[PDB]
């Protein structure tokens, strides 16, 4: 799904420090709301879960003499 | 005699149980 | 199906059909089980044995719980030492895993489990032993 | 009382988690989807990411003083119909 | 709407969700033994033994 | 619903980073209040249920030997 | 009644994000006050209850063998 | 009483969003205090209850078998 | 991977003191949101699992007599 | 009697056992 790659592009760019809180030129000037990590962390994770392209969870261990 | 009464607040207004022979409480749900 | 009529006695006084029991009142065609008195307890009472074995057996089912952000697969290699050569684990040795700061480990603990039925078994038991006549030793 | 302590020892746990039911019953509890039933056999370890929760939950004591109780209304009952405590109960 | 007691359950929650088992307090605490001082205040009053009359 | 829509793009937009707060251009500015991540994820939960278009939840489980 | 539709509506205006707190124009500047979602939740609830135009509340649920 | 009416539409407003805070225009400018949503419902509360023109609180309850 | 170059570069940048938060010149300004270092150390762990170009971490340790 | 009746709050609504011989009941799961 395309909203896979905006999240992930937007928790890289969250990561490396490029994501923009604020912009200011002359009088014009826009603020953007600011959410933390791990919201997003499990926005990705529940939107690939969603999409199934590839599988990371699994059911419980087993044990064995 | 209370026990044919309310009861203490009442409690038993809803307890009326009816007066039947053996018969008539047996018979219809013997099976 | 087909009815049958068969007399109580003889034309010579001879018994044919054979009924024995105890009447309570004055008119009663037919008699009554002893199990109405604790009919109701006995099949709640089964009922909730069942359901205390099957909490019992569900609570004492779950050991443990991993906690990370890694694989799955990743995740039990790494703490609960499985081998992927989901993933069985091999129950020989005793072994302390490593866990970096997102990794977790947690030993769950269960409540106690007979908590107080035993009691209440005791209480239903005596009167059950009381409404079908036996002794509470006996039927207990 | 014991339709109580039925219903109280009938929820033996508790999932919560943000995903779908089927999902995290495979998940957490590893019903097989192949609601869902779960075989009770063996021990199971499951995994959890950061939403995901188990709880284990714990009930009151099943006879918590109802014994006691009853012993003294069965003391008052045989006294008024005139047989025996130890009889009566 | 009716919920059958047959099998054990283990529910599903979102995080609004929630599900609590209430405790109760003991039964009879220590109701037995007031019971037991007014009663052999009773047979005192009465003549009867304690014993007898409890 | 249309409602829903809105709210899927409005958690959206919070998530990859366009959400405005604050807008300003000369003399005139307009600010926005803010809403937390998670009465949005129970607004969506709970309008999805009350459209009923999907089925996401079930019942308790049931254990068999 | 005509106060349930305002609250729903102000509702998802907080929701999408379209509630202001603060506007100006030059001179000219209003400050609103700021309600939290669960008081607003509540009083849309209690204000449905009211009304009684439907039914989604109902009693304790009961047991059977 | 003309005090549960005002009363009424002071929460109305708080709740739609229209509760005013600050007000300025030029040179003027003039600022009131806020109260919670809490202390307001109970001024409410005890209010109609004075006026007694309804009843909506009514005594303990009873059991029977 | 592309990202854990980057990801390493940030973290070093933010350990010695050249990650910038805000930058301005005349009338142009722009700000940027700040992550703390356990998320970012957390990151560029569980990129490296994903990649498996090494091999950090083991099993459980084991005892002998 | 209660023993044919619905219950305490009617608990034994759905407890109706049928009504059959020892054969009809051992016979059909006798292996």
């Amino acid at each position: 799904q395309e909203e896979l790659a905006a999240a992930r592009a937007a928790l890289h760019d969250l990561m490396t420090g490029k994501r923009v809180a604020t912009v200011q030129k002359d009088g014009r000037r826009v603020e953007f709301t600011a959410t933390s990590v791990s919201d997003l962390k499990k926005y990705i994770a529940e939107l690939e879960v969603q999409t199934g392209m590839t599988q990371r969870r699994r059911g419980p261990a087993g044990f064995y003499v | 005699y209370h026990g044919g009464g309310s009861g203490f607040g009442g409690q038993l207004r809803s307890w009326n149980p009816p007066s039947e022979s053996v018969d008539a409480a047996l018979l219809p749900n013997f099976t | 199906q087909k009815w049958t009529w068969i007399p109580r006695e003889l034309p010579g006084g001879r018994a044919s059909f054979i009924h024995v029991f105890e009447p309570v009142e004055d008119g009663q065609t037919r008699g009554a089980n002893v199990f109405y008195s604790v009919m109701e307890q006995m099949k709640m009472l089964d009922t909730l044995q069942n359901t205390q074995l099957q909490s019992a057996i569900v609570k004492a089912m779950y050991a443990a719980t991993i906690e990370s952000e890694l694989d799955t697969q990743s995740a039990m290699d790494f703490i609960l030492g499985a081998n992927s050569q989901a993933a069985p684990v091999r129950l020989g040795g005793a072994k302390v895993p490593h866990l970096m700061p997102g990794d977790s480990l947690n030993l769950q603990t269960a409540q106690d489990t007979d908590n107080g039925y035993s009691v209440f078994e005791q209480s239903l038991l005596r009167y059950i032993a009381a409404g079908l006549g036996v002794s509470y030793e006996q039927l207990s």
